[PDB]
């Protein structure tokens, strides 16, 4: 039978006003023979109009996978509006509604430290610089490497691990060649939490 | 990124004397003319 | 999977790794209805029924139903050969026998590099301090890490699950939690990694106040 | 845990002048009686 999934925005885009946070309802194993999907959005128990229904994409299983796209205002979602996606469709008996919110749990601020490469790893031709953010609640986080201003595409952050106290912690790895790091060239962790102040904070680390 | 507009929402997002209205009305305007 | 619904569990990776452990193949079966109760195991390695297995039924869980366990103890050598793992259950309130498969991951196996970290300056400021214990270039995810100190277990530690790389290797990182004072003493911390691609699947990375 | 017979079973392990009922027969050995 078909299945309905809503995902909430990216935890930086709820954050960061420049960016524009969207809920997702994502409609799968819908048969070939009757394909039309409607979808209802709801916030606050009352009807939105403004989602995009992308065009309904075909699976190498026979089946169509629909998404419904809802653009949503950071400050709705940070306030703990209740998101409603209702799915109607004929190989269905009643149509299925899936809700979501902000994650619950009072916020604590994620505390930001930068370790240098260890000095083992100087006999490698890339080095790897972390960073430990611990501390934090609930575990929608968002980590970024930056130097000069311009982002670094070698970074590879782990998922939130919780921690004896009931927080969270994850650690950023940022892979740079060896001669890099031994310049004096300076790497910044960014990291965006809503317990942050300004949703945001930077960390440095050089040589 | 523009700081001063991330700034300014944060602290409207968090003002504890504006309304729904008038902390919508202020965000807009800084998300719009960042 | 099906209501009652079967799961197979892979040994724990330190187990297949160090001779001194007995790794074990679980076949968990969840979900068996409170009027039908027995429940029988059949293990196949590679095809070949196997008897040594510790078969188990019953133990009841919320919803009016049982959870039917069984343990298989298996060859580390085998495991870490490639050898497939099956097991068949059978039961009245079923249709029809579910079979499970587990084995090693394939791929060419990648040896883990242990670095050991000590704590940030901004981090002396706490009560308690955090030491990292990075473990990256690993092949496959299947890794063991644990903390000591004096010959002795450190536990209050917490390791991050392997995380997939752009190479296409595994990394993760062990913080261990010490007092201020313990590390600012001069006491050393040690770090064990255990990994099939490391000589004796095992190595040790220790970390002081130098 | 005891490192000999962790050595004598990866030495085990990797030898290649053993096969399956060698390699098996040695590691049984370690896991019996070192």
């Amino acid at each position: 039978g078909p299945s309905v999934f809503l995902f909430p925005p990216k935890p930086k885009d709820t954050l960061m006003i420049s960016r524009t946070p969207e809920v997702t309802c994502v409609v799968v194993d819908v048969s070939h023979e009757d394909p039309e999907v409607k979808f209802n959005w709801y916030v606050d128990g009352v009807e939105v109009h403004n989602a995009k229904t992308k065009p309904r994409e075909e699976q190498y299983n026979s089946t169509y996978r629909v998404v419904s796209v809802l653009t949503v205002l950071h400050q709705d979602w940070l306030n703990g509006k209740e998101y409603k996606c209702k799915v109607s469709n004929k190989a269905l008996p009643a149509p299925i509604e899936k809700t979501i919110s902000k994650a619950k749990g009072q916020p604590r601020e994620p505390q930001v430290y930068t370790l240098p490469p260890s000095r083992e790893e100087m006999t490698k031709n890339q080095v790897s610089l972390w960073c430990l953010v611990k501390g934090f609640y609930p575990s929608d986080i968002a980590v970024e490497w930056e130097s000069n201003g311009q982002p670094e595409n070698n970074y590879k952050t782990t998922p939130p691990v919780l921690d004896s106290d009931g927080s969270f912690f994850l650690y950023s790895k940022l892979t740079v060649d060896k001669s890099r790091w031994q310049q004096g060239n300076v790497f910044s962790c960014s990291v965006m939490h809503e317990a942050l102040h300004n949703h945001y904070t930077q960390k440095s680390l050089s040589l | 990124f523009n700081m001063q507009c991330q700034r300014r929402f944060y602290e409207a997002l968090h003002d504890p004397n504006l309304n729904e209205e008038q902390r919508n009305a202020k965000i807009k305007s800084i998300r719009d003319d960042c």
